[PDB]
């Protein structure tokens, strides 16, 4: 259990082809911990008179030798090129310290803006919903539904928000996957965990993914709908990308 | 081996002036046939103006037909193959009426494009096939001469 | 794997008509009961109650075929008051009414003017997917509303026309209409020793979306010809003028997320030059066959168009035309007046046709290549290849058509390339067709992996379902047994995977009053996306055809040979 | 010759898709076969039907071995069953040999009791309780004849498995007359009542009924004094289980000897009807009877093959009340009845009416005096009957029947029918069927008159009508009401389009299927069909009207 | 009301001698018609007699068909109704041939738990429907003679 303080809150676009180079002063042996809140952006890439949706997730985080971090991305089909808009918060374990500036139990009825700005950690218990936090609102959608509609849902969650009043202390980081990973009495982060393209209803249905906490284990499940690009024009191979970037977990103390 | 260029194996000397009567004389096929005919010396006597004793190319009905010919490994059409049959009948004044035909084959990959841009490609492909089928009708003309001479 | 069956029976005066039923494993029992309702010499409707068991209600497909003073016509008002499956697959739309409208008016006037209408308004975005509507035109999933006027004489032309889309809020596809599009053509020949023609087009593209660019295009193509025909040879040289003026608006979104920086007014003026030639030889071939004839016919062509940079004109309508043997002697690379390429090249070709005694052609081979003196640049060249060579004899072709007998045949076609050093296409066939029923055919189709990468979209080259090209081999056969039985078959088998692609069997007993037909087919029906292996669908069909007492006779072949996903074509 | 026949396919609401491809084998010109594959979609496998007609010295007959090796739906209902094979048998040999010898067969077996309820056959129906499997043989001449029978049954219901059956049924029937002024005749029986269970009685019976019939003749009258005896031995066994339960225990060997007297009589009058309608005559036939049977206590014989008989106008003058030699009743009554025809000029009977009453003297007792009437009566004009049959024209008919009653002061039974038939494809019919609930208790066992189903009797009002619209359509209707509960019982409606090449037919039925125990309300069974018959070269077509009428649960029967 | 006693019999004086023709003279139906005839003082002669002026009956085919006629509310049948049809042709020498017919309708209640006792009753319904049908035949004899006279 450590309390890294703060360095940056970058929300920019990649400078080079799938490369982000946020720079901040660092201390030697600081063991940089970077929490990502926008791992994936769906970018529409043009290909000779064709607008194609394409997820652009992040794969590797590399420290730039005591002068910042760099984020290397990779699109879904590995063919096109673009500049995504990832966004996250950079911390060093070794100068403001983040604090619990909002902690109440709320019910989200489909979409709720953040009462205060920060990195939100939540914890709920429902099996037919999924939660994802794009960049300004907690999005909840019905997950057992299979059709192309954007069906909303209501879940009751315990919301915690940190920013610059217990101090911010984090714990084990979980790599969210397609299998149940038990976390026990702990709060998961809130972010999109990838994207999904499926032949459904005659369209190239594109959705984002999100956490699905049932019992006390988390798992990637389908979420808000991005768009339906018709299959009369072009037909795309299916994909179910799950981002490899870990999600922070904190104990239920706040 | 000797190659004696050619010996007027163009449109037979008999059919050096004819009338291109056609169901639709303003379509793409009729203009395509006219081009090949003019390039072959044949002057197209104004539509049924002279009294008689001149042949007539009576262009018939065309039939374009696009079908699948190969599939990818996920059962998706890869190659189409267009086929365009174009009929015709030559009237020799008095003697008889002899039939001609044409059959053009074209293959191409199914390129996923827009709808305004995929129409322009399928219009160029059809217009090309009209030129190649009109060419085949200006062959098989040396044939009816040999079938009428016997 | 997935088995599914189909059992159908139906037909091929203000009273009813013969009804056709149908049963399928998905979308279960379905029953049509049409009814003709002639009411006038120029009006006759057709009300057709249609019952779908799966959705649990009855739709009402109507028509209004009319031939009044205007001209031909049609109507259609399919109406399903309530839908059961729809309320489960779309729990956001309150009412579940499904309907479609259609209209196909036409009509000449003084045999010069013309008209056309193509209304196709529908109810919800997922209509066309659910129903197999009889009448209706769908473009990119949208429903069009094309109008048109016209005028035509022996030379002049005019085709002012519009086209719109019925785009909803659940659809994100990008498509370009043309509202309106005036097109004028003028054809006057014998201007001295020349010929002349004019093309024109004023257009206005509007996207379905609200963030793609618009435009306004004016184009003119005055040309002058010069044919010169000898007896043994020919030549034809022409020059053309190309003018184009744009007016691009709504550029805010595209420019921000890119660096090409679409301009706001572009003028493109390019003069074209082309010279074509042909030469025909001849030789008696009495040494092999008595009284035959051979004809060796070289052909060459030189084309030249200057290079103008076109990175600041958005690609409203431009595909990339593919190749064949006769595609060598072409004018444009990109189809459409939007990305006119630039070329400085010479094309060469050879044929050899062998005639028989009745002057009937029997054989013809062909060879051709394109020699690029200067690499063809369009300003936005981003095509992947496998070589850095850019000038010279890049592409080769070929052709063959041997007619062995009146009931045999053969065909060819190869497209060797040197920018990858291997064959790019090898379409081939050979067939023996006696009459409509007895026929045998073999096929072959090849397309190298580099060709798929160099032509199709860039996500083909990184997908296991596309990146391996095509190497399939086929065979189709058919033979009647008795005077009333017919047998067909087909079997297309890949050779890069040693896995079949389609396999069909059919048997028909046809009489003068009824005919029954069975079917079998093992096709490819999608990718797994999980274990990365193809998925087959096995279907068995059973059809009973009620042939009324008339002359409608047929053993059933040539109708069941076009049922599998790789239909049969004459190729003779 | 050996060759296939015209196929036939139909979409049903019970099997989705069905297809018939009837082959027709052939052998020497007395036998044949019609092996018919029949595919059912929902059922899965293809049913095999193996009909085999024949002909020989004995006589004609047919067989049928419908066989479905695997049924999907039956597996769903009873997954515990190891296999779901379904089969049917039907042997119907019947014919005389050498003009004296005689044979009979009537056999039918099913795989499970729920065969006919879900399948459709020409040999049974859902409105069934048992399938009869009897064999017979015997030779008969003018005087003597013997016969050996083996009646058994295959009762479906499992709530009471006990069924009886007769192993040997030997019955000699001698005949001889012109013995003085009298006539003679002998009967006989010999049985072995087996039971399908283990704790039920068995038996062995012998009978020796003679007769001394004395006929008298006159120009108008016919008085027939008769007297017969009756003996009945027994060897009842296996009573160990039944002795404990019933109060009056069954016993061993029992003799039952009793005589019988009878007197008949009638006369025929005449009267010309020219007073009202000239050219018609009219008769009048009064008829009286007296019966007498001694009382024997028959409470120590289990009822194997005895059942109380109905009572129509001709049933009043019947000898016994229980058809079968187990519970010969005891009574001494009179019976009266007058019949009145009105012939026409051509002496063709065109109308008749009748009535009759069976006033008793003492009572009707058997020694099994435990049946509870609605209100017990001793003697009097207890039961009255009646019937009339009017032939209105060549195309109309009216037929009735009624059994009035003063014992319970309620009409026990009644039935009517009026029909207008012009040709085989155009008819209209009404019919009525009544049976008062008090009759149900007095006749059928106790379990019936305590369940709700068999309690209120029967009150049916049906209607049939068909009409050949134009000359290609054959619309047919039927609707049977049940005015007691004001709920319909059966409703059929079909239309057939018959052309020279094919014939399409629809259907719709709402039969009563079963009774739901929990809610105690009837369960209906809606069924829809769509049949396509491919005929073609068949010269004869037929509208099919006569076939569609005989397809519902209550089939049509012409009352004229 | 003037009713006398019917002097004319039911068997016409012409047919006081009858020849009984039947495929089965030993079965149940013949035994009935023999007894009905003797009840009317009719001397029945066989086929070997030399008299060719004696009228002759011909018992045709029978047909027993039972169907349900009233269903209980649980679905199983309650009341049956059996019919029976017998044809007969009477050949009177010196004139033409006349057909006659007979239908008998009778009923009974079904009882599935008394099957054997509901088949020893169905053998009694029939063996009483073989004696009212017979009476019907021997009651149209007057008709035949009367209509034959004309």
């Amino acid at each position: 259990l450590r309390a890294p303080s703060y360095c940056t809150s970058f929300n920019q676009r990649a400078q080079s082809n799938k490369t982000l180079t946020i720079n901040t002063p660092l201390t030697a042996g600081s063991q940089v911990v970077v929490a990502l809140t926008r791992p994936v952006e769906v970018i529409e890439v043009f290909d000779q008179t064709l607008v194609i949706p394409d997820p652009f997730y992040v794969t590797s985080v590399t420290r730039n030798g005591n002068s910042g971090i760099t984020l290397r991305g990779d699109d879904a089909y590995g063919a096109y090129s673009g500049l995504p808009q990832w966004a996250g918060v950079i911390m060093e374990v070794l100068a403001k310290l983040m604090t619990c500036r909002y902690a109440k139990r709320v019910r989200v009825n489909g979409s709720m803006a953040l009462p205060v700005s920060g990195v939100p950690f939540a914890r709920w218990d429902d099996g037919n919903v999924s939660v994802g936090f794009d960049g300004g609102s907690i999005i909840v959608r019905n997950a057992s539904y299979g059709g192309i509609d954007d069906v909303a849902a209501s879940v009751d969650m315990d919301l915690v928000i940190f920013n610059n009043n217990k101090p911010f202390v984090y714990d084990r980081t979980i790599n969210i996957g397609t299998s149940d990973q038990n976390i026990g009495n702990s709060l998961i982060q809130l972010s999109y965990t990838g994207a999904l393209i499926q032949n459904n209803g005659g369209y190239n249905h594109v959705r984002m993914n999100g956490i699905r906490m049932a019992g006390n284990n988390v798992r990637v499940a389908k979420n808000r709908v991005i768009g339906n690009y018709s299959r009369q024009q072009f037909q795309m191979p299916g994909k179910n990308i799950a981002v490899p970037t870990p999600l922070l977990v904190i104990p239920n103390m706040y | 081996c000797g190659w004696h260029l050619r010996d007027t194996t163009q449109v037979p000397s008999t059919m050096k002036v004819m009338i291109l009567d056609s169901g639709d004389p303003n379509g793409p096929l009729s203009r395509a046939v006219r081009n090949q005919l003019r390039l072959n010396g044949v002057e197209l006597l104004d539509k049924e103006t002279t009294r008689k004793d001149v042949p007539s190319l009576r262009l018939g009905k065309v039939s374009i037909a696009k079908d699948t010919a190969s599939v990818f490994r996920n059962g998706q059409t890869a190659e189409y193959q267009m086929i365009m049959t174009v009929n015709a009948t030559v009237l020799i004044p008095g003697r008889d009426i002899y039939p001609i035909s044409a059959k053009v084959f074209r293959s191409f990959f199914d390129n996923p494009q827009m709808a305004l841009a995929k129409d322009n490609e399928q219009d160029m492909i059809v217009k090309e096939m009209y030129d190649r089928a009109a060419e085949q009708l200006i062959r098989k003309l040396p044939s009816i001469r040999a079938a009428d001479i016997r | 794997e997935i088995w599914n069956a189909r059992f159908k029976v139906g037909p091929v005066r203000s009273g009813f008509l013969i009804p056709n039923a149908k049963y399928t494993t998905t979308n279960y029992f379905e029953f049509y009961l049409p009814y003709y309702w002639n009411i006038a010499p120029n009006m006759d409707a057709t009300i057709t109650p249609h019952y779908m068991h799966r959705r649990g209600n009855i739709m009402w497909e109507n028509e209004f075929r009319y031939l009044s003073q205007a001209g031909a016509g049609l109507m259609e008002l399919d109406y399903l008051p309530s839908d059961k499956v729809y309320e489960d697959e779309h729990p956001n739309d309150d009412s579940s009414r499904r309907w479609l409208f259609y209209w196909n008016h036409s009509g000449v006037m003084d045999q010069v003017w013309r008209f056309n209408v193509d209304y196709t308004k529908v109810s919800d975005p997922s209509y066309f997917n659910d129903f197999d509507n009889k009448y209706g035109s769908s473009t990119d999933g949208y429903a069009t509303q094309k109008f048109s006027v016209g005028y035509a004489v022996q030379n002049f032309n005019a085709t002012v026309s519009t086209k719109q889309f019925q785009v909803f809020s659940e659809q994100n596809t990008s498509s370009y209409s043309a509202e309106p599009q005036l097109d004028v053509n003028y054809y006057q020949n014998d201007v001295g020793p020349f010929d002349t023609r004019i093309y024109g087009q004023a257009v206005h593209f509007v996207n379905t979306r609200d963030d793609m660019p618009e435009a306004t295009r004016v184009h003119l193509e005055p040309t002058i010809n010069l044919p010169l025909s000898n007896n043994w040879g020919s030549i034809n040289t022409e020059a053309k003028f190309l003018a184009t003026h744009y007016q691009q608006t709504n550029l805010d979104w595209y420019n921000s997320r890119n660096t090409t920086k679409l301009d706001e007014s572009v003028n493109r003026v390019m003069p074209q030059f082309k010279v074509d030639g042909k030469m025909v030889f001849e030789r008696d071939m009495e040494m092999l066959a008595p009284g035959y004839t051979q004809t060796l016919e070289p052909r060459a062509q030189y084309l030249y168009v200057p290079y103008r940079d076109q990175s600041d004109i958005y690609n409203y309508d431009s595909s990339l035309l593919q190749s064949d043997y006769s595609g060598l002697f072409r004018d444009r690379t990109y189809g459409g007046l939007d990305r006119i390429a630039s070329a400085n090249q010479v094309t060469t070709g050879v044929t050899s046709r062998i005639y028989d005694d009745a002057a009937v052609e029997r054989f013809n081979i062909s060879v051709g290549q394109i020699y690029y003196f200067t690499e063809s640049r369009t300003g936005d060249d981003n095509i992947t290849w496998e070589n850095d060579d850019k000038t010279g004899s890049l592409v080769w072709a070929g052709d063959t058509y041997w007619r062995i007998s009146e009931r045999w045949g053969l065909r060819g076609g190869i497209q060797y390339d040197t920018r990858l050093d291997n064959v790019a296409t090898s379409n081939s066939s050979i067939e023996y067709r006696r009459d409509e029923d007895r026929l045998v055919q073999l096929n072959y189709h090849y397309a190298s992996p580099e060709y798929i990468q160099a032509t199709l979209p860039k996500y083909y080259s990184t997908a296991e379902q596309y990146k391996n090209g095509i190497s399939q081999v086929g065979a189709v056969a058919s033979r009647p047994i008795a005077d009333r039985w017919s047998i067909v078959g087909a079997y297309y088998y890949d050779t890069n995977a040693n896995k079949q692609a389609d396999s069909m069997l059919g048997v028909q007993y046809s009489s003068c009053c009824y005919a029954i037909r069975v079917g079998y087919e093992r096709k490819l029906n999608g990718w797994d996306n999980d274990k990365q292996h193809a998925v087959y669908d096995n279907a068995i069909g059973f059809n009973i055809e009620l042939r009324g007492l008339s002359s409608n006779y047929g053993l059933g072949t040539q109708e069941m040979l076009r049922s599998n996903i790789l239909p049969y074509q004459n190729t003779l």
